[PDB]
Parts: C-alpha cells; structure tokens; sequence
C-alpha cells in the first residue's frame, strides 16, 4: 500500500484499471486512496561457467529491483556475484538489455556491455578506390534440418492399457482418438517428402572415375570412401558418429 | 575449366584462374582439410540436429510422464480406480482420467504439428540451397555461403544435410586513384569492363575484381560523349592498336 | 500483464540496433557490396552507381552524363519518403500490428484469470473461505483446469505467432543480405523497377 | 499442491516460452548482425551530389 494520488468520487470504494485488477483501495477509517502494487516476484536465472570451467555463479533476479533480496541494477533485474566492469567484449553469457556476461579476469564472474564489433573507419575519397591483389579460397559450413522422427500412437492403448471399460465410455468421445492419428500420419508422410525434395533432386546415378585427379584439386573428404562398411565420405561419417 | 566457367561468373577472369591453378587448388584442399577440424570441435556446430532429436525425445518421454498423473481423480492407476471404487463413481473416475490423457494427447499432437511446420520451412530452404548453391552458381549474396559464392557440396547428416559452400574472397586490397573517364582527343572514353585506376603516374584499365592492369587503350574502352559534362575526367593518352601496324 | 506474468527485455537495445544499421548504411555508402562479400573496399559513390547502372544494363556514361539529375531525383525522392512516412498512418502498420496482438493476448489471459469457470467463484480465497475445505478440493481442481486449459492455449498461439515472425525475420534478413549487402537481380523482390 | 499432480503440463509451458524468449533475439541477431565490424562515414558527407 502506498499514497496515490487519485481522485476517487465520494461514493467510490474500489478502484480498478484494465482486467479488473484492484489498483486502488479507499480506507474506511481515514478517507485516504492507497494506491496496490503487487509484492516482488520473478523468475531467479543463474549465470555460470561450464562446472568443466568453475563451480562459480552469478545470480540474476529478474524484473526484481535490488531492493527486495557485487549487487548490480541492470535493466533485466539484479545482478548479485558478478562485477561490473567498464570495458566491452563479444556476448558469452547474454544477459539483457544489452549487457553480457563472462568468466574472466582474480578469475571470477564479470558482466559488461556487448560490444558490436571492431570498430572501422573506410578510407573514403572523391577518386580513391581499392582492389584487392590476393584472394582466397574459404570453404564454410551450413546445417541444416530436413526431417524429424516419425511417431505414431495408438491412443487406445496410451489411454489405458488392457481395459475395456474404457473404450466403452471413450467411444462417447467421438473422433477424437482418430483426428490424432491423421495428424500424426500426414506428419510422417511430410517428413518423408521432406527428404525426397531435398536429396532425390537427380534422375540419374552419377559415379566419380576411378581416376581421381580433377586438376590438383583434392575431393578425398567428401567423396564415398569404400573402405567404411557404408560408402561414407570422411566428413559424413564425422558427422554421424558425432550427432548420437 | 568449369573452375574457370565459375570465376567468370563471380566476375574474375579465367587466366586469373589458369595462372593461380596450383595456388587455389592448394587454398582448396587446406580450406577442405580444415573443415573436417573444425566439425570436430567443442562447440559442436551440430546444434541444429542434435536440438531437434532432443526436441522429439522431450517430447515423448513427457507424454510418457502424462499417464501417471491422476489429474484430480483418486489415482492414475488402471485397475485400482474399478478394484476398490464402485461402477457408479469409477465411471466418472475413468472420465477424468479420459479427459486429461487424451488432453495430453491432443497437446501433443498440436506441438508436433507446429514442429513439423518449423522443420518443412528448414526442408524448403535446403532444398533450394541444394537446387541453386549445388546444381548451380548463385549470384545471390550471402545465399550459399559468405563472400562471393563459387560451389558447393552436399552431405548428409543424420535427419539433415551440411552443405560446404565454397566461396572466393578478396585478401590483399591496395588503394589507387581511380577516374570515371579519359580523354583522348576530346573524347571520353569509359572502360568496357574494370576499372581506370592510377599507379602514381601511369593510368592502366583493371578487372574490378582482382588488380591485373592493362593499358589503356581502345579494345578495353568505348566513346561516349566529350570531356564537358562527366565530373571527374582525367587527360591522358589512349592507345590505338592500328596505328603501329598500319605504319609498318 | 502482472499477475505472475513478465515481459523479458531483449538482449539487443534500440541503441544496439541503430549503430547497427548505421554500420550497413556506411558500409554500403562507402564500399558498396565489397563489404559483404570480404573486406570493405572504398570506391567513390558516382562509381559505385555506375557499376549499379550496369548491373541493370545501363552503361556507365548515361550515369555519368546524368549524375546531377540523378542525384536530384534520389534526394526528391528520399525527401518524399519521409513525407510519406509521416502521413498515411495505416503504413507502418504491421509491427503496430504485433504489438496489438501480444498486448490482445496478455490482456486476455489476465482478465480471463477472473473468469467463474463453472465454479462457484473466481477467488480461490472465496471458496476457502466459503465452502469447507475437505470439499473445496473439486472446485478448485475445476478452477485449476480451467486456468491451465487459458495458459496452454496462451502458449499455443504465441508459439504460432512465433512461427509468423520467424518468417518474417528470415524473410528480413535474406532482404539485408540480398537487396542491402549488394544488387538483386530478383524482380520486385527489393521494391518495383530495377533495383 | 493440486497443481503438482499435474507436474510436467507447467514444465511444458515454462519451456515452451523460454523457447519463443531466445528466439526472438535469435531473429534479431540473424537479421541486423549481418556485420562483422562497425562502419562509419567520413567526417565529410559529399557523396557525389547525393
Ligand atoms: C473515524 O474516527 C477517527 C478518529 O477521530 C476520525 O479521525 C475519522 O475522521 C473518522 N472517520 C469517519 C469516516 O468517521
Ligand atoms: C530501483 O529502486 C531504486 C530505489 O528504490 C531506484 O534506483 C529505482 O526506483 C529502481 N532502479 C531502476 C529502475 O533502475
Ligand atoms: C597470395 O597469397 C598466397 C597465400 O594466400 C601467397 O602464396 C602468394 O604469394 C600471394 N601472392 C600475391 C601476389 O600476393
Ligand atoms: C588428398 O587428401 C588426403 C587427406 O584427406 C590425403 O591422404 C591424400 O594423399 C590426398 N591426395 C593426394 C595428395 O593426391
Ligand atoms: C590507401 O591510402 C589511404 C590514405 O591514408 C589510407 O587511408 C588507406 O587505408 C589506404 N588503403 C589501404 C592501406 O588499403
Ligand atoms: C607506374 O607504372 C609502371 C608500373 O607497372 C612503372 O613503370 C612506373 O614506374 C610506376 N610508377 C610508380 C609506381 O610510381
Ligand atoms: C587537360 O585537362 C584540363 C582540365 O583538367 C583541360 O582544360 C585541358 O584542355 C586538358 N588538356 C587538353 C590537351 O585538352
Ligand atoms: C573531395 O574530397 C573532399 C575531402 O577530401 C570533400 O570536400 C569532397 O568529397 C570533394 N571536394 C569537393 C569540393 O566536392
């Protein structure tokens, strides 16, 4: 309860704003508007190093002003464990708002503002242009997912096991045990088609020359190696052993 | 040569390619050996799978976790609720349990739609990577990989594929004095493909893509005009092919 | 919206986003699309224009010849799009949108704490303190399944909600990347005419 | 404790936003992070005319 200053008419006891939330109340006793605010609360986030790194952390009370619980006032809430430096580094632990955190140095906790980049200045000129003398060649890498695990349920038999007092009485619930299992079925089959548009895109079977020699250029690791019981590439076999 | 195809496509001259050939086929190889480092490493750039078979498991072991859960009835247990309660009271027992399990069902079923609604957007996109970064050169920018996109190849991975995009980029930039046109004779002549850049002193024609100058002469420019109305025309000398031969 | 609900801040602020633009803009301004593709590489901006000209299969000296004009137009046009902006109201909409339908959604759910449900009154002290507790217990499960039954569908639509912004955003960004970071060959994909 | 019957109905939901919370900045990231460092113009703003 705090003083308000509002203006309630003489008649008025309540006082309420949008979804009918008592904002305001007036006393009985002494004509007085207390306006509500509702206690403290929110959700209680822990910033922390990998337990391979530390077993250290930071506290992060979100929303909480640091008046209801070293101790920081962000933007997000309050920061208790981590100190704040005045420097700038790339995001490793985001926090909000626009600040960050880290673990680093007294190796402990600190938390700072993200910095966006190295800063650049282009020397820019009425008659001044660049070209570039040297090049490379960078090979980078994109995932990406194309299917998901078809699942089916008998929803009879999750609903309860051997029994047939249920289905008597689940019968009553018309179709339901049905549009699930449509659902689930046109699922599996989008999963399939899925696969099918992004690797059946060749009528033909293509195959390498026994002769692997294109120019100097080296395809070994990505090119099916015969040796693996699955005609596997090098990198595609890293990559099914890694994802398990 | 399909090398050389793709560097004119990028807008790189092929004797760029043919000159360099060792050296950009030992930048691929090395570019390629990395790759397979960097897979292997701690920030496990899997994320993408391994999130979506983490997605599906969460999932069903959390519709597993729904059946033992009374939701309000006297308990989640099949025969208990008809071994000791009466027909009468089991039937609405049995109700409860019904209502909330196939509750639990139908939520289910609503997030794995809504998940595989996400996962046929991601199919689409790498079906189109693998249509026009593949199957083709794309001149789209930062489309199939970062910087100016030469091929790609595809693997597969489990439940998605990785597409190793292999793209060219400039390395070591020099600055010049550049000039939008010269003038010969009262003439302004632009350069038909490059740029006129200028050494100091002299005034060559380059590609806009890699520093090999040429002289300036009336192959690698055309006429248009005079040097009254272009803002920034430089004087200088233009050479003409005929006229060395013609005189012999 | 605060009735056990929270609206997170996010992690970048609109200072954040601003020198982020400010980077693409002065990029674009002074290197073209040399900085998305490698190392920002400066090149005068009539050039830079001409090389866009010829991209459009305009060759450089209709550029050249013109560039007053040119230059004339862009700022007229530029001028006119703030105009424009200011006026029309039902332009900037969609986000107007957006910020209408979560508000819509959390004001719902809040208010739809109040709802009865079928239960003898929407304040669970009411019936703790109304009815005897031993059989309280069935009103307020009732009640309990009611407000889960609102929360759950709360989180369906904002999870489809979600799923239209994605779209939107990776539609943004292939637009950054693509009309920004350098020349789209892709009709009416950056704006009608030749981009 | 009626409610932790249910149990994992409020894990679901928590997780679920937490999801839309992080993706969210994800988008924003993805859109405006194009950049690897911070550009800015010359002091002096002649462009050509423009
Ligand atoms: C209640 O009694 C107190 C005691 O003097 C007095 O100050 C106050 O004005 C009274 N209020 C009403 C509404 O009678
Ligand atoms: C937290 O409360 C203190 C005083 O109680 C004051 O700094 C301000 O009201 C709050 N801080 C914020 C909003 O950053
Ligand atoms: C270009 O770079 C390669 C290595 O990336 C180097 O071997 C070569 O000498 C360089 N050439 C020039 C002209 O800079
Ligand atoms: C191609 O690279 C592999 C390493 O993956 C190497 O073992 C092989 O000898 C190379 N092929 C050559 C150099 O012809
Ligand atoms: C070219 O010279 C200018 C003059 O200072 C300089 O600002 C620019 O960085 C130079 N370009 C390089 C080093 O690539
Ligand atoms: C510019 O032109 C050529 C470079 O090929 C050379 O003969 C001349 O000395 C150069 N002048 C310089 C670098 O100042
Ligand atoms: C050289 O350029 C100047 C302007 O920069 C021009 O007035 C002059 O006529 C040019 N020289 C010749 C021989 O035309
Ligand atoms: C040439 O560059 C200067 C700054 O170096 C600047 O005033 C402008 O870009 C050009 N000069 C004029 C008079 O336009």
């Amino acid at each position: 309860l705090t003083e308000s200053n509002k203006k309630f008419l003489p008649f008025q006891q309540f006082g309420r704003d949008i979804a009918d939330t008592t904002d305001a109340v007036r006393d009985p006793q002494t004509l007085e508007i207390l306006d509500i605010t509702p206690c403290s609360f929110g959700g209680v986030s822990v910033i922390t190093p990998g337990t391979n790194t530390s077993n250290q952390v930071a506290v992060l009370y979100q929303g909480v002003n640091c008046t209801e619980v070293n101790v920081f006032q962000t933007r997000a809430g309050c920061l208790i464990g981590a100190e704040y430096v005045n420097n700038s580094y790339e995001c490793d632990i985001p926090i909000g708002a626009g600040i960050c955190a880290s673990y680093q140095t007294s190796q402990s906790i600190i938390a700072y503002t993200m910095s966006l980049g190295a800063e650049n200045s282009v020397a820019y000129s009425n008659n001044s242009i660049a070209i570039p003398t040297n090049f490379t060649i960078s090979v980078t890498t994109e995932i990406l997912p194309v299917s998901m695990t078809k699942t089916s349920v008998d929803c009879t038999m999750y609903i309860c096991g051997d029994s047939t007092e249920c289905s008597n009485l689940l019968l009553q619930y018309g179709s339901f045990c049905t549009q699930l299992k449509r659902a689930l079925t046109g699922i599996a089959v989008e999963q399939d088609k899925n696969t099918q548009e992004v690797f059946a895109q060749v009528k033909q079977i293509y195959k390498t020359p026994p002769i692997k020699y294109f120019g100097g250029f080296n395809f070994s690791q990505i090119l099916p190696d015969p040796s693996k019981p699955s005609k596997r590439s090098p990198i595609e076999d890293l990559l099914f052993n890694k994802v398990t | 040569m399909q090398m050389a195809y793709r560097f004119n496509g990028i807008g790189v001259t092929q004797n760029v390619l043919y000159e360099n050939q060792k050296l950009i086929a030992n930048q691929f190889n090395s570019a390629i050996g990395k790759i397979q480092d960097s897979l292997s490493s701690t920030p496990s750039a899997l994320g993408k799978l391994q999130d979506v078979v983490n997605h599906n498991a969460q999932a069903l072991n959390t519709l597993v976790k729904q059946l033992s859960s009374k939701f309000g009835a006297i308990s989640s247990v099949l025969n208990d609720i008809l071994s000791r309660l009466d027909p009468p009271e089991a039937e609405v027992q049995i109700d409860r349990l019904i209502t909330g399990r196939l509750q639990s069902l139908q939520t289910y079923v609503t997030q794995q739609l809504i998940r595989a609604a996400e996962i046929r957007a991601s199919a689409n996109l790498a079906a189109t990577k693998m249509s026009e970064c593949v199957l083709g050169q794309s001149k789209r920018v930062d489309f199939c990989g970062k910087g100016y996109h030469l091929m790609s190849f595809p693997q597969s991975a489990p439940h998605g594929v990785v597409f190793l995009h292999v793209t060219y980029v400039p390395a070591q930039e020099k600055n010049f004095t550049t000039a939008p046109a010269i003038c010969h004779d009262g003439k302004a002549h632009f350069p038909r493909e490059g740029v006129f850049v200028s050494n100091g002193t002299h005034w060559f024609v380059t590609q806009r893509n890699f520093y090999e100058p040429q002289i300036i002469t009336t192959d690698n420019t055309f006429v248009s005009g005079n040097c009254d109305v272009v803002i920034g025309i430089v004087n200088n000398t233009v050479y003409d092919p005929l006229q060395p031969e013609l005189d012999s | 919206k605060f009735n056990g609900l929270t609206v997170l801040p996010p992690l970048l602020t609109d200072e954040m986003i601003a020198q982020y633009t400010s980077a693409l803009l002065a990029g674009t301004i002074t290197s073209g699309w040399t900085f998305g593709a490698g190392p920002a590489l400066q090149i005068p901006f009539p050039m830079q224009m001409a090389y866009r000209f010829n991209g459009i299969g305009v060759t450089q000296n209709v550029l050249y010849e013109n560039q007053k004009l040119i230059a004339n137009q862009f700022n007229s046009a530029i001028g006119k799009i703030q105009d424009s902006l200011s006026s029309t109201p039902s332009a900037l909409g969609k986000l107007q949108d957006v910020v209408n339908h979560n508000a819509q959604a959390l004001n719902t759910l809040v208010k739809q704490l109040s709802s009865k449900f079928g239960a003898i009154s929407s304040v669970l002290n009411d019936i703790l303190s109304r009815l005897d507790p031993p059989e309280a217990e069935v009103q307020i499960d009732r009640l309990i399944t009611g407000r889960l039954q609102s929360l759950q569908t709360y989180v369906t639509q904002q999870l489809i909600r979600a799923a239209e912004i994605r779209a939107s955003a990776n539609l943004a960004a292939t637009k950054m990347s693509e009309c920004v970071l350098g020349q789209s060959k892709r009709v009416d994909f950056c704006g009608k005419g030749y981009h």
